[PDB]
C-alpha cells in the first residue's frame, strides 16, 4: 500500500558526457488533476540540500539549464546534457503524493569515471605503547582501488572492526579504506588477519602478521 | 489518499509563480539592460586635455578655429588662393587643428624610436588617450592583465608615409600604417583578451562603435569595454577637393541653424570612453558617470542622391532608438543635432526634429551644436558631444552656443516646441528623471541615434581627518614623477580632504619603478614636501635582513606615543606583559611608558625585549617578509 | 532575499533539554509552513516534523519517534521557529535543518550541529604503526571531544597522506589514523585544542 | 524597402593612390573610401538595414558573420548579407 | 465562502506553468536560435566562377 | 452579501501616453492563502474576448508587456506606460472570489482623446415617397461631435424614437448619430423640433421641420 | 495548439430546437471544463453555462432563466461540446462563444450567431431625403433578412458618406439610412441580395 521508488544505486561519469538516471515506482503517482507527484533533490558533498526538479518536467530556478526530466505513471527519468566535475554527490526522486513522508530512502551516488584498480593491500602489527597500555589493534590498510564495494575480512572474525573510509580521490580518483580490529593485549597474544574482496581484485587475498 | 490536493497545488505552484516571474524579469534585463559610464578622456584643438577643459571652454564662449599648422610639412602657399576654381587650390585658411600631434613618449611603452616615427599618429594617440581613461576610472590598468575586456574602435585612412622610405624603417610600415594592428595593439601592450574591432563608417563611425559595445556587453562576451574615436589629417588634400565643392565657408566657422550659414570647417580628435554593466558596476562599486539607455543604427538607403539624406530615414531610427529605449518623446528634454552648418542640411534635420519632437511638448525643448565652437571632428566628432552632454548633466548647467544671430526662416519655428540655447540656463535636479538625446549621420547614408539619461542619486559619507597621513607616486622616468609631483601639489593647492587623497593614491594607482614619498599633516606641510621632492631611488632590491642590537637603545619614555598611535602593538605589548606577568613586579606599562627606572638591567633587557618583539609585529602588520 | 539563521546547538549531557531558534528573513513568513528534518553523521535524511500556517490554522505533526519530546512552536510577529528537545539521547545527535514549504523543502540553512554526550576532555594518545622491509604511520586514539590536527613531518610530508575520519569508538572516544606511504625524517605532529596537548611522534622500524 | 543589412571584409590596397587626370575630379575619393563599399550596396539596392565596414586582420571576413549573426538575434533585420574580398593592386607585400 | 478555491487555484496553476514555461521556452530560442543559410556565391582563381 | 466592484465609466486617451484604470469594490478579495480574486478582460470591437491579468499581478503570454495590474485588498489598478491605437475596445474588471458568476457588468469604454467637437445637427424632413407608404420617420441627424452623450428630445415626445450611433470616426475621430422619430402619415399631417445637449454644445439647440 | 471551432448556428423560427458544436484540437480536452457564454446585440456578456470535467464529477450548471430549455454535453472522443437550445425566443437572438476553462476562460471561440425570428424576405423600400436650402441622403426601410448595401455614385462618393447601422424594428424587419454632406446628379444603389432587389434613386432639391 506504502508507495515506493527505485533508481540504479550508483553510476561513474565522465565530465562532458550526457547522463540519465531512471527511477520507477511502485504505483501511478499520476492524479486526477493531470500531474505525476514526483520530485528531484540534490546533496552535494557537505552541503545543505538544494533541490532540482518538480512535477515530474518544469525546472525550478537557479538550478543550470543543462538539466531536465521527464515520465509519467510509475517511471520516471532525470537527464543532464552535460556532466561537469561538480556535480558529483547524491541525489534523490522523492513522491509526494502519498503523506505523510517518512524518510528519503537510500537515493543514488554518483561518481567520476575511471579505470579499475586493484585495492594496494597492507597490514601493521598493533603499536607497542598501546600494548603497555593493555590492549592491541591490527590494522589493514587499503590503497588507490576503484570503484567503491571493497570488503575484509579478519581471522585469527566480526562484531570487533572498526573500518574507516576516505573519499574519492583527488588526483587519481581511487579510495582507500583503514579496518582496525581492537581486543585486549591478552587475548592478542592467545591467537596467532585481513582477507580483502574487491571487484578490482582477481581473487581474495589475505594479509596476516 | 490525495485528499489534502489543495495545500500541495497551492505551494506548489505558488513557488511555480514566483521562479518564472523571476525568469521573465531576468529576460526583460538581458534583453534590455542600461549600460554606465565610468570614466573619459578627451584631446581637442585649444588646448583641451581634458573634459574640465571642454567644460570649461564651452562654458566661457571660447571659440578654437586657427590657422593652417606648418610642421606637417605642406606647401600652404601654393593652396591658400582667393581665387575658387584655380586647380589644386583651397579658398581657406583656417580651422581648428589639433598642434600637438606629433609629440609621443614612445619610452614609456619601451619602443624604439624607429617604430615611433613609422607607426601613424592616431594609434599614439589612441594609446595614450586609452592610458589616460583607464586612469581616469580608478582603476590599475596592470590589474587588467588577463582579463576578458573587449576593445572597439573607428577609423579612416590617411595614407601617412605614403611617399618613398628609407631603408632602415624596413620591418615597421606595413604595421605601423595597418589599420587591424591599431586596436589590436593596444591590447598587445596590455594583455586584454576580448575582442579588437575596428570599424569605418565616415563621422557616425564613433557612436556606431559605441552601440556594436553594447551589444557584446549584453551577450556576456566581456565584463567591460573601451571605445572611441580619432582622426589626424595626414595631408590637406581634402580640403582643396572640398573646395571644389564650394560646400566650405570661408570664414572656417559653421553656423549651425544660423540665417548666415555657408559651409563647415574640418577639425581633428581624440575621445576614448569605457561601459560597463550597470549592476556590475553598482556590484564593484565604481563611481557612475552617466547611464547609457538606448541606441538605433539604420541606413539611408535609396534618396535624391548618393549623398543626399533623407528626414524619413532620421524619423524612422528616431523612433526606432525611443522604442529600443521605451520611453516617449515627451521625456526628452536636450538634444545635440549633427549641426553642420551646411546650407542643405539643416533644413531637413530641422524638419525631421519638428516632425518627431516637436508633437505635444509640455515645454519648449533645446538643441544644441558643439562644431559651432569647434567644426566637424569628423570621425571622433559624434563621441566627443556625448562627453559634452556628461558634463552638461553633472554641472546642472545647459552651455549656450556660438554664431547665433537669427534662426533659419526655412524652419516654421512656430510648427513645435523647439528652441535654441542663446545663453546658458541652469537644468537643476527635480526628482523626475533628465534625458539628453545625440545624433549622427555619415556621408554614406548610414545613420545613428543615442538616448542617455542622468545617474542615479548617490549618498555621500563623512568620513573624519587624520592627524597624518602619508603620500606616495610612482612613474617610469624621474621627469614624469617630477611633474606628477607638480600636478599634485598645484591641485592640493584647492581645499580637498587629505585623507580622501591619501586613499585615492593608494587605492586608484599602479606602482611604478621610480617611486617617492611624502609624510604630511597638513595641506600646506604637503605642498612644501612635495615643492621640495628632490631625489628618487631606482635601486634594485636584494635580500632584507632583520638585525637586531645589543644594549644602550633605551631612552625616557619609550613607549608613550606609538602605544597610543598603533592599536595592534598596543595588543602586542600587552599580551607580551601578560605573557611575563608570572615573573615580573612591576608595570612594564609604566615603565614604557616612563614610569620606572630603566637603568635596571632586569628591567630594561624585558623591556628593550618587548619593545624590538612589537616593532617586529608592526613590521609584519605592514606585508614584511624578513 | 530569503535566508535563515539556525542556532542553538551545542554539546548536552543524556535526558537534558535544549531549544533550537530558526530566523527568516526577506520575504512573507506568515504565509508558508516550516519543517524540521535531521541527519545522523554517515547517514541519510528523516522527517522530524513540521508546523502548518494560520492560513490553515498552524497545527503541528511531528514524527513517532520523537513524539512528545521535541515540540514546535512558532512566532509570526517576529518570525521564528523555535523547537525543544526535551528528554534527550546520544543517538539523537546529528545536524539538523529547517526548511521552508511544508511538503516542498525549496530553501534550506546552514544546518545545526548538535552532539548528546556524558563524557569528559581527554588528550589523545598517539602511537606508531612501522613497516617491516611500503607504508607507515600514526594512531591518534582515545581523545575527546573532536577536533585533534594531525601534520606529517610538521607539515612537510604530503604526498600519500590519508587522514580518515575520526571514528567515535564505543568507549565514548574518538580515534583515526594517519597513514603516509613511503617505499624504501619520519614525523607526526598531533594536536588537541580541547585538551590542548601537543605531542609529535616518529616512525621507524 | 526592407530592413536588410550588410558586412563585409576588407583591406585598403591604395588602388590607383599616385596622380590622378583632373579629369576624374570628383570620383577619387568616393572611389577609393573604404566605407562607400557597403554604402554604395545599400544605395544602388535600396535597403535600410546597418551597413558596417570591418577590417581585423586576414579573419576579418568571419568576424563579419558572427556580428551579422547577432544583429539577426537581435531583431533589426528580415536577412543579412556577409561576406569578404581581397585582391592585391600591388605586389609590394610579397616585397615585405 | 473559501470553498470555491481550491479548484480555481488548480486551474489558475495550470495556465502558469504553460504560458511560463513556453515563455522560457522563448528566451531560450532568443539566446540560441540556430541560423540558416540560404545564398551563397564565391570567385577565387583557377578560373572557379 | 454579493460583492460590487466599480470603474470609471469611460477614459479618453491619446496614443503615447499612460493611462490608469481603477477598479474598487465593495470588500477586500484577499484569500487566507494570500491571492486577490480578480482577473481583467478586453473585448476589441467585433473581437473575442481574451484574457490580459488574473490575480493581481499575472500577465499572460502574447499580451504586450505595456499592461500592467497592481492593488490589493478592496482596490486595484490596471496601468498601461504607452497608449497605443489597436488597444481600443471595452475593459471589464471582473471578480473570482464568488462563483457562479452571471455577467460581467458595464466594465469600462476606451475612446481616442481629441478635441472637445460639438454635434453638427440637421433635421430632415419625411420624403413624400416614404409618406406614400402611409408613415413619416424624421431624424435629427448629429454630424461629427465628440465626445458622445449628445441625448435628444422630439418637440411638437417619447416612445417612438429610435437611434444609431457610428463608432469614433478614422480620421476627425468623432461620432455621428442618427436619431429618427417614427410616427403614421395621419398623425404626421394632424401636427405641424427636436431638442440635442452635448458638451460640445454650450446649450442644446433646437432644430425645426 | 489549442483551437476551437464553433459550428451550428443560423436562423430559426421560436419554439424549435438545435444544437451547437464545438470541436477543441492541440490539447487535452478530458481535463478542462468547458463553458457557454452568448451576448444579444448592443449588449454586454451574459454567462449561459459551463460544464465540469470528469475528475470532478462531470456535472453540469446552467442558468435559471434558461434553466430546463438547454442541456449541455460533451464527446471526449471525439472532444467536441455540444449545447442542445430548446423552444427558442426572439430573446434568444444572441452571438454565443464556447470557450476553455469553466472559471478562467482563457482561450475563445469565434463565436457564431443565431437569430430567432419569424418574419418573411422582402424587397426593400428605397425614399430620398432630399434638403431645401447642407445634408442629404436614402432611407431604405422594410427589408428582410440581412444585409443590405447602399452606395453613394456606385462608391463614387465617399466623404461624409454615413451608412448607420440597421436597426431592427418592433415589427421585425429593418430599416437604416446613407447620408453624405455636400454644401453647395448625385445616385444612392441599395441591393438587398436576401430578396434579389437591385434599387437606385436619386437625391435633388
Amino acid at each position: 500500500d506504502v508507495v515506493m521508488t527505485q533508481s540504479p544505486l550508483s553510476l561513474p561519469v565522465t565530465p562532458g558526457e550526457p547522463a540519465s538516471i531512471s527511477c520507477r515506482s511502485s504505483q501511478s503517482l499520476l492524479h486526477s488533476n493531470g500531474y505525476n507527484y514526483l520530485d528531484w533533490y540534490l546533496q552535494k558533498p557537505g552541503q545543505s540540500p538544494q533541490l532540482l526538479i518538480y512535477l515530474g518536467s518544469n525546472r525550478a530556478s537557479g538550478v543550470p539549464d543543462r538539466f531536465s526530466g521527464s515520465g509519467s505513471g510509475t517511471d520516471f527519468t532525470l537527464k543532464i546534457s552535460r556532466v561537469e566535475a561538480e556535480d558529483v554527490g547524491v541525489y534523490y526522486c522523492m513522491q509526494s503524493l502519498q503523506t505523510p513522508r517518512l524518510t528519503f530512502g537510500p537515493g543514488t551516488k554518483v561518481d567520476i569515471k575511471r579505470t579499475v584498480a586493484a585495492p594496494s593491500v597492507f597490514i601493521f602489527p598493533p603499536s607497542d605503547e598501546q600494548l603497555k597500555s593493555g590492549t592491541a589493534s591490527v590494522v589493514c590498510l587499503l590503497n588507490n582501488f576503484y570503484p567503491r564495494g571493497a570488503k575484509v575480512q579478519w581471522k585469527v572474525q566480526s562484531g570487533n572492526s572498526q573500518e574507516s573510509v576516505t573519499e574519492q580521490d583527488s588526483k587519481d580518483s581511487t579510495y582507500s579504506l583503514s579496518s582496525t580490529l581492537t581486543l585486549s593485549k591478552a587475548d592478542y597474544e592467545k591467537h596467532k588477519a585481513c582477507e580483502v574482496t574487491h571487484q578490482g581484485l582477481s581473487s581474495p587475498v589475505t594479509k596476516s602478521f | 489518499m490525495a485528499s489534502t490536493d489543495s495545500e500541495k497545488v497551492a505551494e506548489y505552484l505558488r513557488r511555480a509563480t514566483l521562479d518564472l516571474r523571476a525568469a521573465r524579469q531576468r529576460i526583460r534585463e538581458l534583453e534590455g539592460e542600461p549600460i554606465a559610464i565610468v570614466g573619459m578622456a578627451c584631446r581637442l584643438p585649444g588646448g583641451v586635455a581634458s573634459p574640465e577643459d571642454l567644460w570649461r571652454l564651452v562654458a566661457e564662449r571660447v571659440d578654437a578655429v586657427s590657422e593652417f599648422p606648418g610642421d606637417r610639412g605642406w606647401d600652404l602657399d601654393s593652396l591658400i588662393d582667393p581665387d575658387r576654381e584655380r586647380a589644386g587650390t583651397s579658398y581657406v585658411g583656417q580651422g581648428g587643428f589639433l598642434h600637438d600631434a606629433g609629440e609621443f613618449d614612445a619610452g614609456f611603452f619601451g619602443i624604439s624610436p624607429r617604430e615611433a616615427v613609422a607607426m601613424d599618429p592616431q594609434q599614439r594617440l589612441l594609446l595614450e588617450t586609452s592610458w589616460e581613461a583607464l586612469e581616469n576610472a580608478g582603476v590599475d590598468p596592470i590589474a587588467l592583465k588577463g582579463t576578458d575586456t573587449g576593445v572597439f574602435s573607428g577609423l579612416m585612412g590617411q595614407g601617412y608615409g605614403s611617399g618613398a622610405v628609407a631603408p632602415e624603417l624596413e620591418g615597421f610600415v606595413t604595421t605601423g600604417v595597418a589599420s587591424s594592428v591599431a586596436s589590436g595593439r593596444v591590447s598587445y601592450v596590455l594583455g586584454l583578451e576580448g575582442p579588437a574591432v575596428t570599424v569605418d563608417t565616415a563621422c557616425s563611425s564613433s557612436l556606431v562603435a559605441m552601440h556594436l559595445a553594447a551589444q557584446a556587453l549584453r551577450q556576456g562576451e566581456c565584463s567591460m569595454a573601451l571605445a572611441g574615436g580619432v582622426t589626424v589629417m595626414a595631408t590637406p588634400g581634402s580640403f582643396v577637393e572640398f573646395s571644389r565643392q564650394r560646400a566650405l565657408a570661408p570664414d572656417g566657422r559653421c553656423k549651425a541653424f544660423a540665417a548666415a550659414a555657408d559651409g563647415t570647417g574640418w577639425s581633428e580628435g581624440v575621445g576614448v570612453v569605457v561601459l560597463e554593466r550597470l549592476s556590475v558596476a553598482r556590484e564593484r562599486g565604481h563611481r557612475i558617470l552617466a547611464v547609457l539607455r538606448g541606441s538605433a543604427v539604420n541606413q539611408d538607403g535609396a534618396s535624391n542622391g548618393l549623398t543626399a539624406p533623407n528626414g524619413l530615414s532620421q524619423q524612422r531610427v528616431i523612433r526606432r532608438a525611443l522604442a529600443a529605449a521605451g520611453l516617449a518623446p515627451s521625456d526628452v528634454d536636450v538634444v545635440e543635432a549633427h549641426g553642420t552648418g551646411t546650407t542643405l542640411g539643416d533644413p531637413i534635420e530641422a524638419q525631421a526634429l519638428l516632425a518627431t519632437y516637436g508633437q505635444e511638448r509640455k515645454q519648449p525643448l533645446w538643441l544644441g551644436s558643439l562644431k559651432s565652437n569647434i567644426g566637424h571632428a569628423q570621425a571622433a566628432a559624434g563621441v566627443a558631444g556625448v562627453i559634452k552632454m556628461v558634463q552638461a548633466l553633472r554641472h546642472e548647467t545647459l552651455p549656450p552656443t556660438l554664431h547665433v544671430d537669427k534662426p533659419t526662416l526655412e524652419v516654421d519655428w512656430s510648427a513645435g516646441a523647439i528652441e535654441l540655447l542663446t545663453e546658458a540656463r541652469a537644468w537643476p535636479r527635480n526628482g523626475r528623471p533628465r534625458r539628453a538625446g545625440v545624433s549622427s549621420f555619415g556621408v554614406s547614408g548610414t545613420n545613428a541615434h543615442l538616448i542617455l539619461e542622468e545617474a542615479p542619486a548617490e549618498e555621500p559619507v563623512a568620513a573624519p581627518e587624520l592627524p597624518v597621513v602619508p603620500l606616495v607616486v610612482s612613474a617610469r622616468s624621474t621627469e614624469s614623477l617630477s611633474g606628477q609631483a607638480e600636478r599634485l601639489a598645484s591641485l592640493l593647492e584647492g581645499d580637498v580632504s587629505l585623507t580622501e587623497v591619501a586613499g585615492a593614491l593608494v587605492s586608484r594607482r599602479a606602482v611604478l619603478d621610480e617611486r617617492a614619498v611624502v609624510v604630511a599633516g597638513s595641506r600646506e606641510e604637503a605642498v612644501t614636501g612635495l615643492r621640495a621632492l628632490n631625489t628618487a631611488g631606482s635601486g634594485t632590491p636584494g635580500k632584507v635582513v632583520w638585525v637586531f642590537p645589543g644594549q644602550g637603545t633605551q631612552w625616557a619614555g619609550m613607549g608613550r606615543e606609538l602605544l597610543a598611535e598603533s592599536p595592534v602593538f598596543a595588543e602586542r605589548i600587552a599580551e607580551c606583559a601578560a605573557a611575563l606577568a608570572p615573573w615580573i613586579d612591576w608595570s612594564l606599562v609604566d615603565v614604557l611608558r616612563g614610569e620606572g627606572d630603566l637603568g635596571r638591567v632586569d628591567v630594561l633587557q624585558p623591556a628593550c625585549f618587548a619593545v624590538m618583539v612589537g616593532l617586529a609585529a608592526v613590521w609584519e602588520s605592514v606585508g614584511v617578509r624578513p | 532575499e530569503v535566508q535563515l539563521v539556525q542556532s542553538g546547538g551545542g554539546l548536552v549531557q543524556p535526558g537534558r533539554s535544549l531549544r533550537l531558534s530558526c530566523t527568516a528573513s526577506g520575504f512573507t513568513f506568515g504565509d508558508y509552513a516550516m519543517s524540521w528534518v535531521r541527519q545522523a553523521p554517515g547517514k541519510g535524511l528523516e522527517w522530524v516534523g513540521f508546523i502548518r500556517s494560520k492560513a490553515y490554522g498552524g497545527t503541528t505533526e511531528y514524527a513517532a519517534s520523537v513524539k512528545g519530546r521535541f515540540t514546535i512552536s512558532r512566532d509570526d510577529s517576529k518570525s521564528i521557529a523555535y523547537l525543544q528537545m526535551n528528554s534527550l539521547k546520544t543517538e539523537d545527535t546529528a545536524v539538523y535543518y529547517c526548511t521552508r514549504g511544508g511538503t516542498l523543502f525549496d530553501y534550506w540553512g546552514q544546518g545545526t550541529l548538535v552532539t548528546v554526550s556524558s563524557a569528559s576532555t581527554k588528550g589523545p594518545s598517539v602511537f606508531p604503526l612501522a613497516p617491516s622491509s611500503a607504508a607507515l604511520g600514526c594512531l591518534v586514539k582515545d581523545y575527546f571531544p573532536e577536533p585533534v590536527t594531525v601534520s606529517w613531518n610538521s607539515g612537510a610530508l604530503t604526498s600519500g597522506v590519508h587522514t580518515f575520519p575520526a571514528v567515535l569508538q564505543s568507549s565514548g572516544l574518538y580515534s583515526l589514523s594517519s597513514v603516509v606511504t613511503v617505499p624504501s625524517t619520519y614525523i607526526c605532529n598531533v594536536n588537541h585544542k580541547p585538551s590542548n596537548t601537543k605531542v609529535d611522534k616518529k616512525v621507524e622500524p
